[PDB]
């Protein structure tokens, strides 16, 4: 049912009385004025301590403990109670207590609790294992505490750091900082962000500083993180102590219920235990006239001065800045006008003579004036220094009467003897009228009422009106109750949950409701949450009640597009509106207003409009009083307003513009409306970015954008940037745009020219240096296109800028935009992170941007950063000398051909081949390529998508050469090594037998794989192995007797070394032309466009030419892509997981579970997803609902029995299987085995292993699709050879009917993957970068004799077809015979004069190539040409074992060692281990990786699995670059180096 | 009465939906002129009602016929608009790929309806051919478009030798001469392409409107160009000395 939640709000928030009687302590009374009335509270004496209550010395600490309490002698009385419940338990705390007992002693005590978990036996605190997160409800206080505990922390190394609204700690800083101090917004907002969420696991304790906020309107902040936290804790099971700090306020029972404070650590401790006691006067102005109401409260001020003057020091709160000054001058002026001013200062003192003194130093002109009295003035528009110096002279008890703000009782911990509040009543922005002072402002202010030790009592006199007295009585007579407000925010805390994830069900929603404190509020007091007897009684649980409200709200977020809502099935999906939403906190109303407004076409005014609009300020009224102010501004106003002067909008929007003017405002009221709407101007206009930029809309996105700077700049975007730069007096940038000197002009200025300019050349150089350390970025593109419909668009981004961490930080944020030609669409926007560290290297970016039909004449690449003014750089990419490829030819069509059954092959013995693989009959793509490649011994290429059986094609080849030519060989080239060994090991297991010839593998050795070649008939290898063989053909009959040649996955040639491949593949069909022995090539591939132009160059005739369409798949695929909109990997991991868990439930059912692989990108993420999914499993009740078969099966049992891995053991053990790199062949051989028979139903694989594991599912899951390159500390996106080869595992043809994929990445990936999945794929040629190696290896064999002959030879490469179907891509400028003849030319010539200056071949006559003797090394030993150039010009005579370390960790071929996200720290540990290693090593660099494993081998130190898998390659890549050092020093002549190697 | 002016700069965008091709016309005699949507409903957008502006546009002839012409770029230069006239300088724009085209088209804007030509058109054409050798005025015409009342007329017209022996003759403010007449106009046969996408090149500060800045304004006024994409009329940079008097 909808219910009315405005009805049920309460309105009156913190001034809720539910209590409808107060009762006064024993001895209160009644003193009735002329003009006023006062109630007196007395002063509650201490109650005595309780028979064995004594005072715990610090020195009855732990001695680890007592460095804390430095300076202290003993724990007071409250503190001595807590002792057990805050050092020695663990359990959930709250106490209650009155302010100023010692609370935050108590805090440090739990946090030493946790410490001693984490303390070392050294007596060092595992940092790194916890954080504390203190919550405190200002700003003011968190600075106040950061500074103590900063003192009282600094003997345990512990890093303390202030995490606000305005202060944001960045990840970096969030590591180093072990306990964070915060607002409650800030810490929702930080658990809104998710970024934060592998953190949050790492929060061991929770202290909540001043809980009872509750019954304010900012309560559910604080109800959404403990109920986040109880629900983490629940179902995560990581413990995390809460610590509850609140006043003695009812309700506190239900508190500890709601905090799950277990009665013996719930501590209540009343207003007796106040430090000083308080005596309280409470004055209730009954005069019903305004006028004489105000007049009357300027009588009790004066009189109760004079009451205390010269007895005790007295602080004066009142609520503004100028009522500072007024207040004490007329005060003071009453004081002069009854001649009682000398009672404050007494004649000839020393402080008398302090204060003048003071007095002029004074700068404020009110404080000098008032100084001389003893009377001072303190409040947030005083200087620092100013404010400082008053607070010292009111400690020293100089100043005997101090005026103040609420910030003193908030920033200070200055208590005095006598405090008078002067009135309750303060301006609400938020309300925009005035309110009653909050309760913790009293609180705190009759926190600072009496000094210990130095008062024996304390005096508070608080002025209010009449009818708000029992109010203030309710409040400190421990009877105003705590209620809840979670109504007001019941929508966005409930968004919250859903962008959280954490519901996504009414069921679910209920349960989350059933932790809020509305819901024991609701429960307690029914009658107050407008529920009647009647209805309590019926539904006792309140299940419909909670179910009406979130239905409403369900109605309301769906309303506002927030949410997906079924009202039928309850089900709740977020959108990505509540996820932006969320972020920024802002309302759904103001989003649903935004969703209306926003339009591409928006202008500049209708933007300030919109946000006029937004609901935040509907309470904004136009005040009467002010409209002729706001008649003056009104005419200042530089950008029009479409409304009418007397709508409260467009007074909003004068005040935006103000502010960003920097326009002075004469009244305060509006004054303090300007500070709100401009602190909530930075958020929403960041919000409204995210929106403009989700809809693509460009030339709106520059400008949001830009108005964020313009907010946070305070000035308008015209300025000049130098503005930005505070430092820089404003008055010398005026002088340039008084000029009108443009801003790109003064980078070529010098600082003289500079300086005289401005007529001021002592700022020439500082303006230089400001003006080189201003953000500039240059860009160079690298345009590619791969298709008719997409080009690839490489950026290099070079800072041209000065880093300063004072300016940039650590890291400064830029947004690339790649916008259409007319700038109106967004065609690719990415955000670009230039980090400190990196601030000098040049940023390589590759991005792929659509084309449209009729083609754009260019295209704009905009650079703009993200919080300076004017740093943007655009680059138009112009398309005049685009020369669009070739369309594709049509797919061949699926005939509709009867299935072929296996009994079709003729030989008896080739049919168990198969049979033994499962095949019963030949599936359609099988059965129509089946005869040409059988019966046939033409050329065929077959490019169909994976899953279609492809192998077997292979196979018939295999079966058929040797069947008709036995004593002929062949060879089966595969690019994967794990794919040669899955090959090798299923052939040499059943085609061996039937064919009756020896299958071989080579290893790569030169020596030992020529023996296997020979004795193999069937050859099996990659092509770099096969390479290095081939290149002797000429003298290798063995290689001249090869007549098969196989290249499976051809589509790899487009992968990084396709290059090899390409020539391997063009080398086989040269040497059969040769050898007049025509050598049948069968190729195999996934769906290509180009599949007739590699068909083509292998020979194959057209009616070879096999390209099925992806969708002809033998199993139909359902694949279903999912965007995140998460840029931070790590952070977006933690969001990937929960609908991964969802996809299980939504995709493979529940009562009919269906296997699923899930793919990781890193082994250290296998085990965190696999617990993740478990306790989802857990966390639903049904831990083992993914194990299929019985616990207690024999053959289970015995399985798991043989798992080595205990952890693995026991995830198995519940059905859900994790493998990664370091797992044992046999665990991952059980793996298999029970996923292959279906008794596990998940299986997490990293990226790395894909082609190892043999497994095949329904659900295949890519958890991202970016993997950590340290070389170039990017993310890098997965090769879509390798994502085409995950999704070719979802094919289970005999057990399922259908295949279902799912496919997580960044939304700003999903065009990109969706177009190159469901699209076959374009196969370029990358043979132009790794040319000289190749050209080198056939000028040794005498291949290459002249440049011609080089020349000819690139005729048999597919390049060579590729260049004339896409030139542009190859640089070339046009298609003719003669631009491709002269670019080849080019080509060549460059190639070969490389290797000519890298001195392996010489050029005799500038046309015949003449081998060198680096160049046979180099061919010999297979070892790359900058790698023999660096030997030659590294290695020197007095080389020595050391420095030959170094040179050979600095090989080339070393550089492709991977570097993972954080392995340089693991490498720092372990090169403090080894001896004599530089300290000051880039750790990050693979070569210095190298390097310290060499050194590490050669101790026998003890490495990871992993770096024992790097070692054991390393080595043995180091064994071929000794043997080539050996022979390049014998051609220099160097003896003793040569023995060092 | 300025304000709402700005505020009427909002609706540029709705008259785009009724642009016309004022096509009464049947001299199939004129090279056949051919202007692209794109850069037509952008300079629709990027105008001011209550002034004309003006640009000089480039083109090309397609390949296969030399006698129709494509506009393929727009050229917006420095100016300072009037109600009912405009100013631009001497100053000739120039670059390589305005070499590379063959250069020939400018075009102003009309708030209202056109009965007949401006001759401070036809002077700055006169003018304009007389600058430009390589112009000719047979080759070379002359565009107009309208604010008409939620809509946009294109029209287009010739100037005839004995139009440009008037306005060489002539050198006048000219509110009703003699001479400033239709043998010294023509009428000339123009047409509008959804087919292909222009594009705009602007100045290498991009500020081509003035008016208040028209005190920076010169006739004489050195400027390039750059291949940016239009600044609005009503953008920031335009107007900044609004913002530069409420600084304190």
């Amino acid at each position: 049912k909808m219910l009315d939640l405005n009805d049920l709000t309460f309105s009156q928030g913190s001034h809720l009385m539910s209590n409808k009687r107060c009762e006064l302590p024993d001895g209160s009374y009644r003193r009735q004025k002329k003009s006023y009335e006062e109630i007196h509270v007395p002063a509650l004496k201490p109650r005595p301590f309780a028979e064995g209550e004594k005072l715990v010395s610090v020195s009855e600490l732990p001695k680890w403990a007592q460095p804390a309490f430095d300076g202290y002698k003993s724990l007071n009385r409250i503190q001595s109670r807590l002792c057990d419940s805050a050092l020695r338990s663990k359990e959930h705390l709250l106490l209650c207590a009155p302010t100023g007992a010692g609370k935050t002693n108590v805090a440090l005590l739990t946090m030493l609790q946790e410490i001693g978990n984490h303390l070392a036996e050294d007596g060092s605190v595992k940092l790194d294992e916890f954080k504390i997160v203190y919550i405190a409800p200002m700003k003011s206080l968190v600075q106040e505490m950061v500074g103590s505990f900063s003192k009282r922390l600094a003997p345990f190394g512990i890093t303390v750091g202030e995490m606000t609204g305005d202060a944001q700690m960045s990840k970096e800083q969030f590591m180093a900082t072990q306990v964070i101090v915060c607002t409650p917004e800030k810490y929702d907002v930080v658990t809104r962000k998710g970024g934060e969420r592998a953190y949050n696991q790492m929060v061991r304790l929770l202290i909540i500083d001043e809980i009872h906020l509750l019954h304010d309107d900012r309560g559910p902040v604080l109800e959404s993180i403990v109920v986040r936290t109880i629900r983490q804790m629940e179902q995560n099971h990581d413990e995390c102590r809460l610590v509850g700090l609140s006043a003695t306020l009812p309700n506190y029972q239900d508190v500890a219920t709601f905090l799950r404070v277990k009665p013996e650590h719930l501590h209540f401790f009343d207003n007796s235990y106040r430090p000083v006691p308080l005596e309280q006067q409470y004055i209730g102005v009954t005069e019903k006239k305004a006028l004489k109401r105000f007049q009357a409260m300027n009588e009790v001020v004066y009189d109760k001065i004079m009451e205390h003057a010269g007895k005790s020091q007295v602080l004066v709160f009142v609520h503004s800045r100028k009522e500072t000054a007024k207040t004490a001058k007329a005060i003071r002026d009453a004081c002069l006008e009854k001649d009682t001013l000398s009672a404050f200062m007494r004649e000839g003192s020393a402080s008398t003579e302090i204060l003048r003194t003071e007095a002029e130093q004074a700068k404020n002109l009110d404080l000098k004036d008032l100084l001389p009295y003893g009377f001072a003035i303190h409040h947030a528009g005083m200087n620092r220094v100013d404010r400082t110096l008053v607070e010292d002279l009111f400690a020293d008890r100089h100043i005997q009467v101090l005026f103040s703000t609420a910030t003193l009782a908030w920033g200070v911990n200055l208590p005095a003897h006598t405090v008078i509040i002067k009135g309750t009543q303060i301006y609400n922005p938020e309300k925009g009228r005035w309110t009653e002072l909050g309760a913790l402002d009293i609180m705190q202010m009759l926190g600072r009422a009496g000094r210990p030790q130095y008062d024996d009592r304390g005096e508070g006199i608080l002025i209010t009106n009449h009818s708000e007295l029992q109010y203030y009585l309710s409040l400190m007579n421990q009877q105003l109750p705590v209620e809840s407000q979670m109504v007001s925010r019941l929508t966005d805390m409930l968004n919250a949950e859903v962008v959280l994830g954490t519901v996504s069900s009414v069921s679910e929603a209920t349960n989350w409701l059933g932790y809020t404190f509305l819901f024991v509020r609701m429960l307690k007091n029914p009658t107050l949450y407008g529920i009647t007897h009647e209805q309590a009684r019926a539904d006792p649980l309140l299940e419909q009640r909670r179910a009406d409200l979130i239905h409403t709200a369900c109605v309301l977020l769906d309303k506002a597009g927030l949410i997906k809502y079924d009202k039928r099935s309850g089900i709740i999906q977020a959108t990505e509106l509540g996820r932006i939403a969320s972020h920024f906190y802002c309302t759904y109303e103001s989003m649903q207003t935004y969703n209306k407004l926003l339009v591409e076409t928006c202008s500049d005014i209708d933007l300030f409009r919109i946000f006029s609009m937004s609901s935040e300020f509907k309470l904004l009224s136009v005040r009467d009083e002010e409209k002729l102010e706001l008649q003056k501004m009104a005419e200042h106003a530089p950008i029009p307003i479409k409304e009418n002067l007397d709508e409260a909008s467009a007074k909003t929007n004068v005040l935006l513009q103000a502010y960003i003017s920097q326009l002075k405002l004469e009244g305060f009221a509006l004054q303090a409306d300007m500070v709100f709407v401009a602190q909530s101007a930075g958020r929403l206009f960041r919000a409204l970015f995210e929106i403009v930029l989700w809809r693509g809309w460009a030339g709106l996105a520059q400008k949001v954008l830009t108005l964020c700077k313009m907010v946070t700049q305070r000035q308008w975007g015209s300025l000049n940037p130098l503005h930005q730069f505070k430092k820089i007096p404003s008055e010398v940038v005026r002088s340039i745009d008084k000029k009108n000197y443009s801003f790109d002009r003064l980078y070529d200025l010098d600082q003289h020219q500079l300086g005289d300019l401005i007529k001021m050349p002592k700022m020439g150089k500082p303006l230089f240096k400001f003006i080189r350390q201003f953000p500039k970025l240059e860009m160079t593109t690298l345009i590619q296109p791969i298709t008719r419909t997409t080009m690839r668009i490489e950026l290099t981004i070079t800072p041209d800028f000065k880093w300063d961490e004072k300016v940039h930080g650590s890291a400064e944020g830029f947004w690339i935009f790649i916008e259409d030609t007319d700038g109106e669409k967004i065609l690719h926007h990415e955000f670009f992170l230039l980090k400190q560290k990196f601030c000098s290297d040049e940023h390589v970016v590759k991005m792929i941007v659509p084309m449209f039909d009729p083609m754009p004449p260019l295209y704009y690449v905009r650079i703009v950063s993200d919080r300076w003014i004017g740093a943007e750089t655009v680059l138009p990419i112009s398309f005049r000398h685009l020369i669009l490829p070739e369309k594709y030819p049509p797919p061949t069509e699926l005939l509709d051909l009867q299935p072929l059954p296996i009994s079709a092959v003729t030989n008896k013995e080739f049919q168990t081949v198969f049979a033994e693989s499962g095949f019963k009959v030949f599936n359609p793509i099988q059965t129509q390529v089946f005869r040409t490649v059988f019966e046939s011994n033409e050329n065929v290429i077959v490019c169909a998508p994976n899953g279609s059986g492809k192998t077997a094609i292979a196979e018939l080849a295999v079966l058929r050469h040797f069947e008709n030519t036995p004593e002929a060989k062949a060879v089966y080239i595969t690019p994967m090594e794990d794919m040669a060994t899955k090959v090798y090991a299923d052939w040499k297991r059943r085609l061996e037998p039937a064919i009756g010839h020896t299958i071989v593998l080579l290893t790569g050795e030169q020596t030992m794989d020529l023996k296997l070649a020979q004795r193999g008939q069937l050859i099996i290898s990659t092509p770099e192995r096969w390479d290095n063989i081939s290149r002797r053909w000429k003298q290798r009959k063995s290689v001249q007797n090869v007549k098969l040649f196989i290249a499976d996955d051809l589509h790899m040639i487009g992968a990084s070394n396709g290059a090899v491949f390409e020539v391997v593949c063009s080398r086989t069909r040269y040497i059969s032309s040769q050898l007049e022995s025509a050598v049948r090539v069968v190729a195999l591939s996934s769906s290509l466009t180009n599949a007739r132009d590699l068909g083509m160059w292998l020979g194959c005739s057209a009616s070879a030419t096999f390209n099925f369409m992806p969708s002809t798949r033998p199993v139909p695929l359902d694949l279903e892509i999912k965007s995140f909109n998460l840029s931070h990997n790590a952070s977006r991991f933690a969001a990937m997981e929960r609908p991964v868990y969802q996809a299980i439930c939504r995709h493979a059912g529940k009562l009919e579970p269906k296997p699923a692989l899930v793919f990781v990108p890193v082994r250290r993420q296998t085990r965190p997803v696999a617990v993740a999914l478990l306790t989802m499993a857990l966390a639903d009740g049904a831990p083992k609902r993914f194990l299929r078969l019985a616990e207690h099966d024999d053959t289970f049992q015995a399985l798991l029995a043989d798992i080595e891995d205990e952890s693995l053991r026991e995830s198995v053990s519940c059905g859900v299987g994790f493998l990664h790199e370091g797992t044992a062949p046999k665990d991952v051989h059980i793996v298999q085995q029970l996923f292959e028979s279906n008794a596990i139903q998940v299986c997490v694989v990293p990226r790395g292993m894909c082609y190892q594991i043999e497994m095949s599912a329904y659900l295949v899951v890519v958890m991202d699709t970016q993997f950590y390159n340290g070389k170039y500390h990017v993310y890098e996106d997965y090769p879509i050879a390798d994502m085409l080869h995950m999704v070719g595992l979802a094919n289970r043809p005999i057990l399922d009917s259908d295949a279902k994929c799912v496919v997580m990445c960044q939304t700003s990936k999903r065009a990109y993957y969706k177009k190159f999945l469901c699209d076959p794929l374009p196969v370029e040629s990358h043979l132009d970068h790794c040319l000289h190696d190749h050209f080198n290896a056939e000028i040794v064999t005498k291949t290459i004799e002249n440049k011609q002959d080089a020349i000819d030879y690139l005729t048999w490469t597919l390049l060579y077809r590729r260049m004339t179907q896409n030139p542009n891509y190859y640089n070339l400028q046009g298609t003719t015979h003669r631009h491709l003849s002269d670019a080849l030319s080019e080509l060549v010539e460059l190639t070969l004069k490389d290797l000519e200056n890298s001195k392996c071949i010489a050029v005799k006559d500038e046309m015949d190539t003449v081998s060198l003797n680096l160049g046979m090394i180099a061919s010999y030993y297979y070892i790359s040409y900058q790698t023999i150039e660096l030997f030659s010009m590294s290695l020197k005579e007095k080389t020595k074992t050391r420095a030959l370390i170094e040179i050979i960790s600095a090989s080339s071929e070393f550089g492709n060692v991977p570097m993972r996200h954080k392995e340089d720290v693991i490498l720092r540990q372990l090169a403090e281990r080894l001896p004599g290693q530089l300290k000051n090593q880039k750790f990050t660099d693979p070569h210095v990786k190298v390097n310290l494993l060499i050194h590490a081998h050669l101790s026998r130190v003890k490495l990871t699995a992993e770096l024992n898998k790097d070692t054991e390659l390393i080595v043995l890549r180091a064994c071929r670059l000794v043997q080539a050092c050996v022979d390049v020093l014998s051609s220099n002549g160097w003896l003793s180096p040569a023995i060092h190697a | 009465e300025w304000r709402v002016r700005a505020i009427s700069s909002t609706n540029l965008h709705l008259r785009t939906q009724h642009i016309y091709v004022n096509s009464d016309d049947v001299k199939d005699t004129g090279y056949t002129y051919i202007l692209p949507k794109n850069i037509l409903k952008k300079f629709i957008t990027i105008s001011d009602l209550r002034t004309q502006i003006a640009g000089f546009m480039y083109g090309v002839s397609p390949p296969d016929n030399p006698q129709v012409k494509e506009i393929r770029c727009i050229v917006l230069v420095p100016q300072t608009g009037s109600h009912q006239q405009v100013n631009l300088p001497t100053q000739l724009p120039d670059h390589e790929l305005l070499r590379d085209f063959e250069p020939l088209g400018w075009m102003h804007t009309q708030p209202n309806e056109l009965p007949q030509l401006s001759p401070q058109d036809v002077t700055t054409h006169a003018k304009l051919l007389t600058d430009n050798i390589s112009w000719d005025g047979e080759k070379t015409v002359m565009i107009t478009c309208s604010f008409t009342p939620g809509s946009v007329s294109l029209t287009a017209y010739k100037l005839t030798p004995s139009g440009y022996e008037w306005g060489k003759a002539n050198t006048d403010k000219g509110n009703n001469p003699k001479g400033y007449m239709p043998t010294h106009y023509e009428k000339v046969q123009m047409l509008l392409s959804d087919r292909f996408l222009g594009y705009f090149m602007v100045p290498s500060n991009g500020v081509w409107n003035y008016n208040f800045q028209g005190q920076r304004w010169s006739p004489a006024m050195k400027f390039d160009v750059c291949l940016s994409n239009p600044k609005e009329y009503y953008h920031e940079d335009h107007r900044p000395v609004h913002f530069h008097n409420f600084k304190a």
